[PDB]
């Protein structure tokens, strides 16, 4: 299977530098173009740069020329984006993609994308509070419970339930930027009322920018 | 309508 | 540069319908236009390349066509899982450029929300902030009004909402509203009420608790 | 990798810039290595950042 | 300034779709009529009723 995997995105101060990698497998980047494409509210999907690793030819968007360089190491089947003199408008999800693979004249494979946050604020790990199921979160024989993941920066966090074995009825909400400048999100799951107390329910929270990994058990509050 | 970082979708 | 102009910005249709979205190139791009689908938390996925050709694995209900500089994407029998943002892209001149996107939403029958409320956790109350969470589960359409009342006084400026994207199976939404107080304020008042107005409800639903009750 | 005299000059200018911090200086040097065709553009952006941090 | 023109797409068989066009009032208007004419190619001649100073449109297709 063809696969591209970006890494290296994170929080970087204005004026600072960051280097992203794009690791390819299931094909050889010598046979295709490799592109970097970013996505942001300001510009939507926005082409950044491309390279033809067979001969080293590169091209850049005007807004990044001189501040970004693309390159590839065919020995490691990997492409790179060096990002210097970073600005607020560089904050974006950075994807890499291939073009021309198997003769397809389009971007037929993309990575999952790596997030770059250009900001002067500093990293902060979330507090993870349970949303305990109760008489006020149940009806029709089902009950809602969850986890509040409060006061983190930067994005992203990930939330799973019972190590990913619980997916049905899960709603993990989009984060909200609080006026403090810190993010917050909640994740809820709906389950049979009769399972409360016999089935263990744990939200697995990971905030990699602060090395924060939390497994919070959510149970009915006793009185 | 523009892309939204938190929803990862076009807003509406 | 070549700009790609997509319309409409939002299109909402029933399951089984035929939907058409369009993309206009500011100058001749020949057939060098691709269409991508982007679903929640995913990267763009190639649907159509070179204006009219189905990428491998893509369902045959997707089709594309070209007339001069006008490019259309058609979904002949809309499925719930086609809920997504769609983007066209030209590769005829560098820089390759993308349209601004068309969001496709599924129309379905009205469903009133399940309304739940969560006091601040005892853990959170240990430090100095209180978060009260109101949950509207699995409703359609998206429009809803959540109002917070604290001891019957309408709250304003101290709540934030978040809405999930349309469910890929039942096409419903869920919504959370979070009211944020200081702990001192939270311990000062008694009745915490979330009031939900929604088309599926015969009249607004209030869900509430008294601070300190079990 | 080796360099011609024009590319060597770019390295020399960026190494000597007094108002870059070391993360920035090495980031620009890394770009010069990444893509020598961009040498002139990379040098101009380095100059801009150095002047703005005077 | 930016406005949203809301449009009901009313097809001959009774099926209804809704769509939004955004931009300046003049851009959003032109896009709506352009889109109406495109769908008319396969759905039959259209007619467009305008409510609310033109910020909302009902567009029926003849089939």
């Amino acid at each position: 299977e063809v696969q591209l995997v970006e890494s290296g995105g994170g929080l970087v101060q204005p004026g600072g530098s960051l280097r992203l990698s794009c690791a390819a497998s299931g094909f050889n980047i010598k046979d295709t173009y490799i592109h970097w494409v970013r996505q942001s509210p300001g510009k939507g999907l926005e082409w950044v740069a491309r390279i033809y690793p067979t001969n080293g030819y590169t091209r850049y968007a005007d807004s990044v020329k001189g501040r970004f360089t693309i390159s590839a190491d065919t020995s490691k089947n990997t492409a790179y984006l060096q990002m210097n003199s970073l600005r607020a408008e560089d904050t974006a999800i950075y994807y890499c993609s291939r073009w021309g693979g198997d003769g397809f004249y389009a971007m037929d494979y993309w990575g999952q994308g790596t997030l770059v946050t250009v900001s002067s604020a500093s990293t902060k790990g979330p507090s993870v509070f349970p949303l305990a199921p109760s008489s006020k979160s149940t009806s029709g024989g089902t009950a809602a419970l969850g986890c509040l993941v409060k006061d983190y920066f930067p994005e992203p966090v990930t939330v799973s339930w019972n190590s990913g074995a619980l997916t049905s009825g899960v709603h993990t909400f989009p984060c909200v930027l609080q006026s403090s400048g810190l993010y917050s999100l909640s994740s809820v799951v709906t389950v049979p009322s009769s399972s409360l107390g016999t089935q263990t329910y744990i939200c697995n929270v990971n905030h990699k920018p602060s090395n924060t990994k939390v497994d919070k058990k959510v149970e009915p509050k006793s009185c | 309508s523009q892309f939204d970082f938190c929803t990862r979708r076009l807003q509406s | 540069d070549i700009q790609m102009t997509q319309s409409p910005i939002l299109l909402s249709a029933s399951v089984g319908d035929r939907v058409t979205i369009t993309c206009r190139a500011s100058q001749d791009v020949n057939t060098a236009v691709a269409w991508y689908q982007q679903r929640t938390n995913g990267s763009p996925r190639l649907l159509i390349y070179s204006a009219s050709f189905l990428y491998s694995g893509v369902p045959s209900r997707f089709s594309g066509s070209r007339s001069g500089t006008d490019f259309t994407l058609t979904i002949s029998s809309l499925q719930p899982e086609d809920e997504a943002d769609y983007y066209c892209q030209q590769h005829y001149t560098t820089p390759p450029t993308f349209g601004a996107g068309t969001k496709v939403e599924i129309k379905r029958t009205v469903a009133a929300p399940s309304v739940f409320i969560f006091p601040p956790s005892d853990e959170q109350l240990k430090s100095g902030t209180a978060s009260v969470v109101c949950l509207l589960n699995n409703f359609y359409p998206r429009e809803a009004k959540v109002q917070w009342k604290v001891d019957n006084a309408l709250q304003s400026g101290n709540s934030q909402e978040s809405v999930t994207e349309q469910d890929s199976k039942d096409s419903t939404y869920s919504l959370s509203s979070t009211l944020t107080l200081s702990k001192a304020d939270y311990e000062k008042h008694k009745v915490y009420a979330c009031e939900v107005t929604h088309q599926g409800l015969s009249s607004p639903v209030t869900k509430s608790f008294n601070r300190g009750e079990c | 990798g080796s360099y011609n005299k024009d590319q060597q000059s770019a390295f020399y200018e960026i190494l000597n810039m007094p108002n870059l911090n070391e993360a920035q200086r090495n980031g620009f040097i890394q770009s010069l290595k990444d893509d020598p065709s961009q040498s002139t553009n990379v040098l101009g952006e380095a100059k801009k950042l150095n002047e703005s941090q005077a | 300034s930016e406005v949203t023109i809301k449009v009901n797409l009313i097809f001959a068989d009774g099926k209804i779709q809704t769509a939004e066009f955004k931009g300046t009032f003049e851009e959003a208007t032109a896009e709506a009529y352009r889109y109406a004419a495109l769908l008319a190619k396969v759905n039959g001649e259209y007619t467009a009723d305008l409510e609310d100073g033109g910020n909302h449109m009902n567009i029926k297709f003849a089939g």
